[PDB]
């Protein structure tokens, strides 16, 4: 006799993600060597780590400039993968791919200005349940929030901490949603002395515990 | 045996009381992770459809029994007739991805298809109600799913609970009786 | 398990075939189980027998 | 040559309750940590132990009143997981979904009296075979049965024994069934003093030997 | 790549008495315990070797009387489980399920008589060849026989042997079978003294070597 | 058993293939057994060969 | 790998399942990696916490 076998229904489709491999038909090639190849990358991350790329402010530029006026808010924006300003950052380039995130997002700001320029800012994470982003460093003061000066150091990290009630975030928007649901970032300028004109490139990168889950293939094809 | 009922501390009396013995028992059949893993019927059906465990039946064996919960978790096995090909997506994804082929995508053999599917949702685990004032900006919310899946049209849907957990259990009724006694109905017997 | 009585082991990996569970430090975290087992059995008061 | 193999008409179908596996198409996904989440249960019985519900009486209370005439019964009804007095608990939420069951029931009365009420009952197991349950605490007094009087504790709690033929019984009721096939219980009151009005209220619970199997979904869907 | 594996053409029919199982599907049910119960048989030769049951003869009666007559033939039969004679036996029951047999095959003959009836009695097996079984002892004598009296003893037991070319035999008898394949049994009453009307109950059961091989259905349904 | 020749373990748990049996203390209860051996075999009386 | 979960050994010699890759002298040649675990992480300047 021979070996009995059910053929179970609802098994052995095709399954584009699935876990197997194809039967090989052309066999024995022997690749050229490649070794030590430079500049490869093993996860999408550790670049997003390296490598920080620019937001996007006013007409489309990647700083912002110092207000000769009596405003001090120099910026502001949703806390999220999705925000208009992070629309051309690598990290939101890699995070459209997927569907949550957890972790720091690390910003940085470097100063532009001429020696004899000189400034002072704040940055401030407004976490969610308030109806609007407050205007003032003395509001946002009672948030999470940094200060620094301009001097030799050029750029100054900042790292936007990952506080929510659920341990994942989507990386997308719903269109119901509001008011964003992780909150803003709100850059400030206390003072500044001769440093009209004068610009402050800010730019964005993975942290250390940032995670992105759940693969997904969104864009219209 | 007397108690101070009020106090609400369990007690579990036996016929030894009045001079019996309390036999050996085997309650396989009412284990949880066992009971609930078996599939169950989903009943409103769409070309695309967000995978929600509460719109099983509630007088079912596995509806009623998880809405005698208040939180669970769980893996999932999905069991789905479709016309054209399948394309699953998990929890948090924009409704647009269906029509991408990258996503896991089964392509159509007959009769139906089976899969398994892994928890998705961000929550630590899940409600089958949930108290919210607003929850926004008997409604539940929306990341409380387990993705959403699409073809050119779906005939059936079952699914199947895998590794079930259930917490705080909440009130499982019977058919109410308006028959003086008991509520009689016909019991299979030989013809 | 609960209703599952293969003998063989998966073909596939454990990671692919469930979601792998994480902790931050299964347990006999089992509420009822504890109270059902903690119930008054005996008899308050004395007894003639 | 290969392996050969025989597809063996009559299996591979799908069925509901199978104990296999689908294959699975979205690998490496680790859940967010639920450690120590309250309030488990991993067996319906364990609740239906710790957690006694109450028995529905007369108009639909949870309670049974002192009789103020002459009438010592003041209850009588069906041993059945059907049983209409029993329509409101989670044991018979539970117990539908199951075909048969065997073991112990257990029955709680609670004293809701004022402190110069008293009161002095009975309960009685009535097996099958009598025509009709007693309504005298006089002749039930030759069943298993068990008096106690009102006091300093409220409670009183009684084993339901299973006294049957077979081993198992059904948990529902064919319509054939003319008296119920496991007998009654009756409660009793064989006196009070200035309990007029006051109430005894009832609950039910699994005991340490009950058991349901053979699962079922019998409800009209 | 997987497993290659042939599909062989002819195999996987069901077949009414293979020896494979289904696949399960309702499982996990733990069964009333029925240790001890008693009265099991394991075999049914086991039954047929323990319980003799009765021959038929003339009208249909379970016993052969003596002639009063110059007759000395009390019985005839063919040794055949489809004889007429074997017709009410358990062993024809079972034999009937079966296409053939062999070995030993056990009569019993158990006297009724008052206390003042005597008699002696002969069985012979006529084995095949024979055209017509002989009607006196004279001429059966020279076969395998015994003989045997009447006293405080009732019951007296013979063997029919197994002689055969063939190794088997067939349970059934064919339609072109003129003679009994396998011989005849002839009962004899050499003497008798006030026996007149008496009885002589006869029974038949299995031998130690009696063995039934090949299941067959052949009843008409 | 009876009428199974597989000579191969079977792919499902005992438990889902069969029902447990249960006891309250197979054996050699067989009852027709033990009376077909019990059978008297030999010859009542003296013998004369 | 990535993306395969079968726990079972391949049926087909590695030669014929996959290209050989050969080797003039995989490795920790991830500059990447080694780029990111080089970051600053530290704060410049003196503390007062």
């Amino acid at each position: 006799g021979i070996f009995p076998v059910a053929c179970a229904d609802g098994y052995g489709g095709l399954v584009t993600t699935d876990p197997k491999t194809a039967d090989p038909v052309y066999g024995k090639v022997y690749n050229p060597p490649k070794t030590n190849y430079p500049g490869r990358f093993t996860n999408l991350l550790d670049v997003a780590e390296a490598c920080p790329t620019f937001l996007r402010f006013d007409d489309g530029k990647p700083y912002v400039v110092t207000r000769a006026d009596d405003t001090r808010l120099l910026a502001k924006f949703d806390v999220s993968l999705a925000a208009k300003h992070m629309s051309n950052t690598y990290l939101s380039g890699i995070a459209q791919y997927y569907t949550q995130y957890s972790g720091t997002i690390n910003l940085h700001f470097m100063f532009t200005g001429s020696t004899d320029s000189k400034a002072r800012y704040m940055v401030a994470y407004i976490p969610p349940g308030v109806e609007t982003p407050p205007d003032t460093p003395e509001e946002a003061a009672h948030c999470i929030h940094a200060e620094w000066d301009t001097g030799l150091n050029s750029k100054f990290t900042f790292s936007i901490p990952y506080v929510s009630a659920a341990d994942y975030a989507y990386t997308a928007s719903d269109t119901a949603e509001t008011t964003n649901v992780q909150g803003w970032v709100c850059v400030y300028q206390i003072t500044h002395g001769k440093a009209e004109n004068d610009t402050l490139l800010v730019s964005a990168s993975a942290g250390k515990d940032f995670e992105l889950r759940l693969p997904i293939d969104p864009r219209t094809q | 045996t007397t108690t101070t009922g009020e106090s609400a501390d369990p007690v579990t009396t036996t016929v030894e009381n009045y001079g019996g013995d309390t036999q050996v028992q085997r309650r396989h059949h009412t284990d949880v992770g066992f009971i609930m893993d078996r599939f169950v019927k989903i009943n409103s059906l769409s070309p695309t459809h967000v995978i929600d465990l509460m719109q099983t039946h509630k007088h079912g064996i596995v509806g009623a029994l998880l809405r005698a919960a208040t939180y669970y978790f769980s893996d999932l096995e999905i069991v789905v007739r479709h016309d054209g090909n399948l394309t699953w997506v998990p929890n948090g994804a924009p409704e647009a991805a269906l029509s991408n082929t990258s996503n896991p995508t089964a392509y159509n053999k007959a009769p139906f298809t089976r899969l398994a599917l892994p928890y998705t949702a961000p929550h630590r685990v899940l409600a089958t109600v949930y108290d919210g004032t607003n929850k926004y900006s008997t409604q539940l919310p929306a990341s409380f799913n387990y993705g959403a899946i699409q073809a050119q049209a779906i005939h059936e849907l079952l699914v199947r609970m895998k590794r079930a957990e259930l917490y705080c259990p909440r009130p499982l009724l019977a058919i109410k009786v308006t028959s003086q006694d008991r509520y009689k109905q016909k019991i299979i017997a030989p013809a | 398990s609960g209703n599952t009585g293969s003998i063989i082991n998966n073909y596939y990996m454990q990671q692919y075939q469930n979601s792998m569970s994480t902790q931050l430090g299964t347990q006999n975290n089992d509420w009822f189980s504890k109270l059902a087992s903690s119930a008054f059995t005996g008899l308050f008061g004395a007894l003639l027998a």
